[PDB]
DNA sequence: TATATTATTATATATTATAATAT
DNA sequence: ATATTATAATATATAATAATATA
């Protein structure tokens, strides 16, 4: 109902995610048991912290939704440890971006809810109340696997299909109070590059654009106006993406050839291309840079309908 | 301070603080004739 | 409240290795001498310090639990050696990470318990008390050949046998108070991942399942419900792993692959895959890793009825 | 307090090798001059450092022991040369991994102990004292051809046969005061790949077995029960070795795959893999090496009662 | 410094200890012109 | 005293190559110039370093020598060519291993003995004094054909027959001055392998029996006990060649075999075997070269005592 | 720091040497009253 | 100190030794009455 | 004097590289 | 007979610390 919805049925995410470890934890809560540790991870900008905050609020427990790179010091870590009580829960964002001292002071906490601090000098035995840490990282491959042993639950994120995207945009437009057509929801889902939280941001932007030039209802001409304004159509092709693929088909026409060469042809930084442009079409069956080189399917050619055998 | 508060301060520098802020944290919430763990716990929420 | 076998005789899971370590315990006690240097290696995270504490209990003498960063200088380890006494022991870790100056310092320390040091050149000879030098690393292969040859006993560590894994699962469920089934215990031993910690995490999660889905009861069918609602295969595959298999047999169709293309198409960090999902199946051997691209082995082909080039 | 042999006849194995080296010893005695520089090639387990020490005492010269991996810069070499004097010798091992500038420094240093490297200004004319550098590497193929050609004494060090290994076990038990049955000596000699270092280690394990489970000296029955308790068959198999055998004959059908793949499957080093495998695999004829891979023989497959398909 | 003291200081310098703390530990505990091994033992008995 | 050949009369080698280099030197001296860049592709070191020393002796100038892989940078080559004076001799072994930029810089050196480099880019014009480049490499087959096209003088080398061993016995043993029997020299040639280096080793090692025993008897077993094992049926070959014949006959049946298959069977470098053992064994008619496989001739079967397949 | 020095550095860069090595080589020799080509030649003749 | 000592220092520097400890090894055993190769030998025996 | 202004010691990270292979 | 590029090293921009003239 807010900018970020609250109830779990508001955000019908991955049906496996929506089914597993939600009804299970809803039944398991109230058993006088402190919950164990949990990861949600995937592409960035997907509001995984919002999902964890949601999980905490149907658990009805005090939560401190925190960011790891903000909390670099062990002192604020211990401050958040003494902030909560028995059987509580803590939320941290981007745990993999921390100084090691964070992890070797949270290791006794993971072990036996213990705050071992050093001051011959001797370390001091300081127990902590039972708790829960949830992990909210973009990528946790660089996270150490002692932690991966300590964290008991992992959940991944993936690009959303058009049905989940359509349901999400319809629910969030009902949150936004729009008069969008179901065809409007489908066209908004197609224009968006998945990313349901960023898709919600795009829906808010498109709603502002439509309210600037009209009412809250969404019509196919308004969708075309937004697609031409944002230079991204329902095929998801960026203007730079469309221009570069037109350049590639204008010279090699699906010819499998090397990247440096195409980067010099486009006069663009190839690493920026690597980390932005082709992954998005690479999640679909569009771009297939081979050992011989780039291969683009004729499905992408169907944007203009010209292809060769 | 007492031995408990002194050990607390030593732990505070030993985890990254400096002595004068440890001192005013102890002085803000002083502990009386009990074990160190409880009032260092209110100090660590008292420092928030 | 972590897992701990109280004695090496009480230890289960590697009954043969339990027999040789009982042999070693009786060798030290019956001869009333310091036990030989025993080389320990296996899984990286297993609570080796806990095992050393159990061995310390078996001897009845203390063991100084030390590691590579603990003994990065020869000075502090020499100080501990001076603090060592007759018939003691000293746990050492990250010996491969340790400097070669540490290695030459410990050469006379285990060479009949002596010490040689220089001061125009002068020689100073020192003696050392007899003890049992303990060398434990995650991988013993980085150790220099003369030092390991000068070392005595070598002990390999590994995850338990499938029957041993099921026995340990049954013991932990009795510790956890779960009304487990031996068929369910064998199911967990099949899904044991080679990791007793993650296995115990699985016992916790299926205990949650049997609390919320079963009537506090654990059977084979309850275990099958839990490990059908989750990422399950008796080898240890996940829907992560199933997705990797589908893409690998789908994108390049059982050929060598480009890791950048894998990360772009799969939409996960390749480092996360090669740190989490790849190494277990490499231990399973179901892939072969080439300098021109990793290809799955015949297990994936028979897993989906696929041909061989 | 060590049981290291220090006699020429102590390493009576490889009698043609020992006779040729005795001829070289009497040659150096009759020369009363600089020896030809020596590159002995031989896999470990054979006491090759002990052999270098023994021939150094037969020269009546002091020996300094180090290796090629230890050295990293020709200045360290020059320091070692200055420490050596007339009538000295320096044990060097694994010279293949060494900086080349060390090699061009040592070319005149083995020509006539000379060093004429550049400081332009005045260059050095370092003519070293008369002492001959020797090498005790494992394989000379990975050694450079100019260094292999320039060094005079070259010899293969080989695993010892059952009679010499049993005699070595008997004489070491004599130093240890222990008594061995000749049949037990024969079985432990034909086990452990016929290598005196491993033979002595096995002797220590078997005498510990006779200290714990036995009540006296070692017989054939006591030794056999020791090997069965240690899970050592007539082939001297290790548990990791049996695991590798199972993987190569089952997962890979003889294993026609490179050493990198199998070493990663074990998660162990290439050098560790080979120096375990070849000294027993080659002498038993259970695997050969192909550019496709170290594929096992039919003999290895039929060892476990498996018929070749 | 005595011969045993100088040898012990050089030994602890080669061991990685700072020369000042090595000299302090060597001159603190043992006596004068004693056996080098045992006073090295006593100097390295110190811990933090 | 240097036992190595100094003058061309002292040189022992191919008479045809000797007359060819004699007429090259006469043509150079008749032009009042140094010898031009002579290409000598064949056995590296054997008759190549000695040939460069012959060129230095005939021209009466200082000689500087290096290697192919040593000169990684063209700037180093330009530095040494600038340091080379007029008419000086340069010996580079393995000239085929140069990076192409080194060869591009080197092309004016055998064009007109000047640094006429072809290179934001400035053509440096260094005063390059005339010099003789002793082009040494394994063969001209893998040589770059601009380089092989630009060499003014081209010649070859071959492994020598027993005449070089006879001339070595005539010359260097007289330089040695100790008695050698003529038929004793002939039976020494049973293992001399037609190699001047092996002949030098035999000259150094015949003295071994003379200094162990003062009686000085000469028999066939006395001549063989320097290398007591015969290591051959007859005429030159060694234990390594014995292993080669064993793996051709017992394993590869002496018939066709992949070159890499035989190389991995030897567990040795293909290039090392092909440079050392292959050409001499082909010379005595033991192997013929075929692209489909390395098949051995009638000599290999008949010397082994078995029938020809 | 000189025009001839800069020309020598650029020539050594074009010849394959590193700019840092070219600077070290042109600073290693005190080339004075000489042309750039001959100063480069004596610099190459200098160390070697 | 003489030209042999400076040549020894420069040769040890070009060999890769650190200049301050190379200079200390040279100055500890100078070749005032003996050759540069001999005092380089004695210096290289100093740090073994 | 303490302070900005020069030295000099690690540490990933964007580079260079090769092989083997389709093509 | 080109390229290409999937794995492998590598070298320096950016962190740090230690003298040093100067109002």
């Amino acid at each position: 109902r807010a900018i970020r919805p609250l109830k779990l049925a508001d955000y019908i995410g991955q049906p496996s995610v929506r089914e597993q470890m939600e009804l299970f934890i809803h039944a398991a809560r109230g058993r006088q048991e402190a919950l164990d540790h949990t990861l949600i991870f995937g592409p960035p900008g997907l509001g995984k912290t919002t999902l964890a905050n949601i999980i905490a609020q149907e658990m009805g427990v005090s939560i401190k939704s925190t960011s790891g790179p903000v909390l670099e010091r062990p002192g604020d870590l211990a401050a958040l440890l003494t902030n909560l009580e028995a059987g509580d829960v803590l939320f941290v964002d981007e745990i993999h971006r921390l100084s090691p001292i964070v992890e070797e002071v949270l290791y006794p906490a993971m072990e036996d809810f213990q705050l071992d601090i050093m001051i011959a000098a001797r370390s001091i035995k300081l127990d902590l109340p039972p708790f829960t840490l949830v992990g909210a990282t973009t990528r946790a491959g660089m996270l150490t696997n002692p932690l991966r042993d300590r964290f008991g639950i992992v959940q991944r994120l993936e690009f959303y299909n058009v049905e989940d995207l359509a349901t999400i945009v319809s629910r969030s437009a009902g949150i936004l109070g729009l008069e969008i057509e179901p065809q409007g929801a489908a066209e908004i889902a197609k224009r968006a590059r998945g990313t349901p939280r960023i898709a919600n941001r795009l829906l808010r932007r498109v709603r502002d654009f439509a309210e600037v030039r009209g009412q809250g209802d969404i019509t196919r001409v308004i969708a075309d106006k937004a697609l031409n304004l944002l230079d991204v159509d329902e095929r998801g092709f960026d203007h730079l993406d469309r221009r570069l693929l037109l350049t590639m088909i204008d010279k090699f026409d699906g010819g499998p050839v090397g990247i440096d060469n195409l980067a010099a042809a486009l006069s663009e930084e190839r690493h920026t291309i690597e980390d932005v442009l082709e992954p998005y079409l690479i999640q679909q069956g569009y771009i297939m840079r081979t050992p011989r080189g780039r291969v683009v399917t004729r499905h992408a050619y169907l944007h203009f309908g010209l292809n060769i055998p | 301070v007492s031995s408990a508060e002194a050990d607390a301060v030593s732990a505070l520098i030993a985890l990254g603080f400096k002595p004068q802020e440890a001192s005013r944290a102890v002085a803000a919430v002083p502990g009386e004739d009990l074990s160190s763990e409880e009032m260092i716990r209110q100090a660590l929420k008292g420092m928030v």
